[PDB]
């Protein structure tokens, strides 16, 4: 019927408000810490998880994020230590996400990771390097196992493109990037009722709150890694602080 | 071709070698490249400034030559020498480049960026870009800037800037990743002109097709100077471009016996290699699905080459397309391996190779003591080792 | 078919006259060897089966023939004139030299010799000799000057890839006239089984005339090849003259066309007034060296002064005896050209054209953009770009600050 | 006519011995010493005096005398040092010839040369780098100014080229060079009666009396240099062992 996070994006319409999307990779700074932090981000105000799967490739990644991949695939860090941490946050009472490059998917196998991922309780996939036209495969999964598909829009994105990612996409949309954010947002508004998250390296309660204005959530990544290595207090206030600047 | 991809570069149907597996970020440019290909690659005004430049710049054609003296080591085989080692700059890659560099221009390009490995086809590219006024810069592996130096300053000479990459494993995989992220910021006027026939579509396609005068040359000579097709055509084996360039003149012989050779390193029983079909599996990796060396998630698994042009750890689609179809086998080669080629064609031949070439070389040798006396073997001799003399002079304790 | 012999020197290598330039200044104890080649080559030069088994190795070994590259992105500096480079510099080895040394050691195979020795000052013909020996079954041993053993030091490591022996001369200037003096000392002692390989046209007869026989084909090529690109002769045809091979190769084929310059290039270093040059035809006058009677630099009593260039193919006080009687004659005009001015060119043709030329070929480059001002809009320069720079590129970074 | 070096050869072939030819270089340490050496060298029995004049590329040098040379030019020895050098052994009663390669005698000209050379008391010209197919210029001052001229003949000389360079030699001819040296001497006496001197990098009085046996004159140069080094006593004495040497009875 709708998708699977739908009802919290509603949740957070009547709240006058968006949601507080938060990323933190597996194994950072080693796999029951990350668990440790992940859970945290749900006892601070975070709406949704994003659970990153370290790759050893990482090209969408900035500097913050990358170097905590590294270390956690030095320490070790296997995928399914990410559906270990799903079940983790989804027993705690969040919702989780994962966010993979697509390799590991391939390896594990399409419909095989959409099934474990289910059954820990993940809620959907985010694909940076997986645009449609490639994802017959995760089109069928993401039927099958109710799950929901969180693509990339671009400011670059062509009209033509940006119509067919919106269309194939459920849950939200990754709205990934002066004014570009919000012109984005709005190309993705004039075509489809979806909520839009927007990334944009925020790391302050006013940069979260400038963005609430217009998209229905908040996507903060590397100013939680980079919380995360000082220390899991500061960490719990730096949420804290990002859970009041959505409600602006 | 009757071997080309769909529109979305995919070889082979199922199968779904190649595609497009990058961020919907680079998507535009991506159209904008395979458009802009398509229309000028049946433009009378590109072709013929393709041609003129392979001509009276290039050096084209490269002369097809029999290396007699060799005979006695290949099993009294009959080993001919495709001399890419003769163009400009010193290897296949300028043909790659010039076909780029020309469409860069055509589309308003003011800024080219590339990867390299052995610095061969980051010589070209600052070639390229010096003699069209392009903006050049070359991204290169903090250890290929060290093993490879000469060509550092042949680019610096040239008038391209060269970024050494430090990330990863520091070699031509992680050139590649600083490019990529170099496009996906300035896309709008950067066109990024990659070395290999591998990348997302239509970088695969139009690599090969850019490489196929090796091939058709190739053909020609050989029948010329032999009176018949040869019984194999053999090449060395990174991602792919000289390889693919000189095979796909011979896809359609049903008697030319077609082997790529892969960097085997210290041993593929040692994890310190680079045999990609030897030991790797299908995965997606660098824009398209292929093969490629990865551990049990999917990670991929960093390589090892005495070879900076041959030390990565992916390979091209449509290789791997040749090789599920058995029209092509593809064998590993060690460090020891091409090592005893590169010294055997120096005191044989007077032919100082590159040590990519060198493994082509190897494995013809072999190749020879399969088919036996007569037989006809075809090598793509890739390119020259003037780059390579110092790593060769301390191999031999020459200093 | 073969070439015409209007321009050559008599029976005892004199050019212009029976006690001209040219000859045979040597002791008695190299005349046997030096006949035996001189009846050798005389017989193999009109030999379709010699001449087959030379274009045979030019065309498939050495890729012949070399383009004709018109470098337009030259013009502006060249009064926007017309620059045709002669890409000798796609060779195999890398350079002009590949062609005397395929004839010359296809003519030690039919003598039955089984060493070879040579002198190099560049390396270039040094690495084309040991190719030409591993790719015969010869023997090789290479002479070379300390100094030059140093600044190109990566055609010393090609060579012993390739199976010969390289011998640092300390002598004299430890530049390409000590090499030459001891590989002649290694001649004399071995004239029975060892064939001596000149690398350039100079030296006693018959070498001014075979060296320049055997490179012949750089300007019967390019005359060819101007003609269908440019739609007529060229105005003028220029090169760089160390001992003159290149030159004398690309000059010959248009000796006959009243209407074409001919301006070889020389090495003028820091400069003819400083004393640290090799400008043997600005600053020498006539006299014998190195088996030949022609132009040297020598002082007042007869010493060859030692010659210094940033090019060690051009750092040689001698030249070859047929570009002494072409400048006699006036057919030829000879200038010098200054380190700064090469290096300048070499510069330009990196960022122009992308071509990284040899530092001897950057003189030329530099002569032809100078002619070019004088010849103004439209003429039609051919250049002989006689080598790449592969050699030179740690002297050039050094130059222009790519290094510290 | 008769040449410059005949009666000297005849007096010795009337003693029964060979005539001893010792070389020199000018300038080697200094002039003076040279000079002084070259006046010890008459003084101590030399029939005739090789004269060398240093050059900046002599290919014929061996090791010794090629450091010699080179020492000799960085002191500034000077063409017309070797001239003042032949009036010295002049005027000591010596007979002196001059060995040089060919572009110094050009630079200088060659009639210019060989008229000073003659005025100061000189005999003849040894050319190890002038063969007779160049010397049409030396021949003309030759029969001029009444100077020898010393061409040489290796172990290699066809017999062509042996037979027509003793024809053109006047005084002696140099076998430059084991059996070699006096199977090339009986190659030159098969088809002339002109002296030979034999070269032999002679370094003892046996090695001497050894070439006296066929040869009209025995040369020595590098063992004459490594002895100046050490010094004029030492040059005496060798040069009286060698003086032994080319006596036979
Ligand atoms: N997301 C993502 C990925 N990290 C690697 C893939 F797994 C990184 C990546 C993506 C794209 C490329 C690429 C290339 F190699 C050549 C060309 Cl021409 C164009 C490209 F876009 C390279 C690396
Ligand atoms: N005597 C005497 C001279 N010392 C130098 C001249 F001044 C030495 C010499 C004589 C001859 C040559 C020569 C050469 F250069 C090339 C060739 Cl192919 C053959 C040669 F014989 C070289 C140096
Ligand atoms: C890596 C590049 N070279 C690879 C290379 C190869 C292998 O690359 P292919 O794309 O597999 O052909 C073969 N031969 C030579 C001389 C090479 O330089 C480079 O120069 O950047
Ligand atoms: C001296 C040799 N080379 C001289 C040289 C020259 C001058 O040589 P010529 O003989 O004057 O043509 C020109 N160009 C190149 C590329 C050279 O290497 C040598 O390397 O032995
Ligand atoms: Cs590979
Ligand atoms: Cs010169």
């Amino acid at each position: 019927e709708a998708s699977r996070l739908g009802p919290v994006f509603d949740s957070c319409r009547a709240n006058n408000r968006a949601a507080l999307i938060g990323y933190l990779p597996t194994g950072y700074p080693d796999v029951p810490a990350s668990v440790a932090a992940m859970t945290a981000l749900v006892e601070s105000g975070c709406d949704i998880i994003e659970v990153g799967v370290p790759y050893s490739d990482p090209g969408m990644d900035g500097p913050t994020i990358a170097r905590a991949t590294e270390a956690a695939l030095r320490g070790g860090v296997r995928v399914r230590d990410t559906l270990a941490a799903v079940e983790a946050i989804s027993i705690a009472g969040g919702r989780a996400v994962v966010m993979t490059y697509w390799n590991p998917v391939l390896r594990y196998g399409v419909d095989a990771f959409a099934r474990d991922l289910a059954a820990a309780g993940g809620l959907g996939l985010i694909t940076p390097d997986l645009i449609p036209d490639e994802a017959q495969q995760w089109l069928a999964a993401s039927e099958e196992h109710r799950l929901d598909r969180i693509f990339l829009v671009a400011p670059s994105s062509t009209p033509e493109r940006l119509a067919a990612t919106v269309e194939a996409s459920r849950g939200f949309v990754y709205a990934a990037s002066s004014q570009a954010a919000p012109e984005l947002v709005g190309r993705v508004k004039a075509v489809s009722d979806i909520p839009v998250g927007v990334g944009l390296g925020v790391r302050s309660r006013a940069q979260a709150a400038q963005i609430a204005q217009y998209a229905d959530g908040v996507i903060v990544g590397s100013a939680l890694v980079t919380a995360l290595t000082e220390g899991l207090p500061r960490l719990r206030a730096l949420t804290g602080e990002l859970a009041a600047g959505v409600r602006l | 071709t009757s071997h080309d991809p769909d529109s979305g570069g995919h070889f082979g149907g199922p199968s779904g070698w190649g595609g497009r597996y990058v961020p919907e970020a680079l998507m535009a440019v991506i159209e904008e490249v395979t458009a802009a290909y398509q229309k000028e690659r049946v433009s009378q005004d590109f072709l013929d400034d393709l041609d003129r430049l392979q001509a009276n710049y290039a050096g084209r054609p490269s002369p097809l030559y029999e290396a007699t003296r060799l005979s006695q080591h290949a099993g009294s085989a009959r080993i001919f020498l495709k001399r890419e080692d003769l163009n400009h700059t010193g290897s296949h890659k300028i043909n790659n480049v010039l076909g780029q560099a020309l469409l860069a221009r055509r589309m308003g390009k003011t800024r080219v960026i590339a990867e390299t490995g052995a610095g061969q086809h980051g010589v070209a590219t600052a070639t390229a870009c010096a003699l069209l006024g392009l903006d050049c810069v070359i991204y290169m592996g903090g250890i290929d800037t060290a093993r490879q130096a000469l060509n550092v300053a042949r680019m610096r000479l040239l008038g391209a800037e060269v970024v050494a990459v430090q990330t990863g494993s520091k070699t031509l995989k992680d050139a590649i990743n600083e490019a990529f992220r170099d496009w996906v910021a300035n896309a709008d006027n950067t066109y990024y002109c990659f070395g290999t026939a591998a990348g997302p579509h239509p970088f695969p396609t139009m690599v090969r097709d850019f490489q196929r005068i090796i091939g058709m040359e190739a053909r020609v000579q050989i029948q010329g100077q032999a009176g018949r097709l040869p019984d194999a055509v053999v090449a060395c084996v990174g991602g792919g471009s000289n390889a693919i360039g000189i095979f796909h003149a011979f896809l359609d012989d049903p008697g030319v016996r077609l082997v790529g050779f892969e960097a085997a390193g210290d041993g593929v029983e040692t994890g310190r290699h680079a045999a990609t079909f030897t030991a790797g599996s299908p995965g997606a990796f660098h824009g398209s699905f292929s093969y490629l060396l990865q551990d049990e998630d999917g990670q991929t698994i960093e390589s090892h080459s005495i070879s900076a042009g041959l030390d990565y750890p992916g390979v091209g689609p449509e290789h791997a397309w040749l090789k599920e179809a058995g029209r092509v086998d593809y064998r590993p080669i060690t460090d020891s391996e091409a090592m005893d080629a590169f010294g055997l064609l120096c005191r044989m031949e007077g032919i100082i190779p590159a040590i990519e070439s060198a493994h082509a070389v190897a494995g013809a040798l072999k190749l020879g003591v399969e088919l036996g006396r007569g037989a006809v073997i075809v090598v793509n001799l890739s390119g020259r080792g003037d780059k390579d003399v110092e790593t060769a002079a301390k191999w031999f304790g020459l200093l």
